[PDB]
């Protein structure tokens, strides 16, 4: 489910699922 | 960054995992 265009809340939600308890950082301008 | 790689073009697991802590 990660091999498509992921934008906005859709991207954030993919990172949440994949990274799990490691967490993640979301930096849309870096 | 992530928007250019996953939003503007197609993303991959390889690239998503680069953003996990």
């Amino acid at each position: 489910f990660v091999n498509q265009h992921l934008c906005g809340s859709h991207l954030v939600e993919a990172l949440y699922l994949v990274c799990g308890e490691r967490g993640f950082f979301y930096t849309p301008k870096a | 960054g992530i928007v250019e790689q996953c939003c503007t073009s197609i993303c991959s697991l390889y690239q998503l995992e680069n953003y996990c802590n």
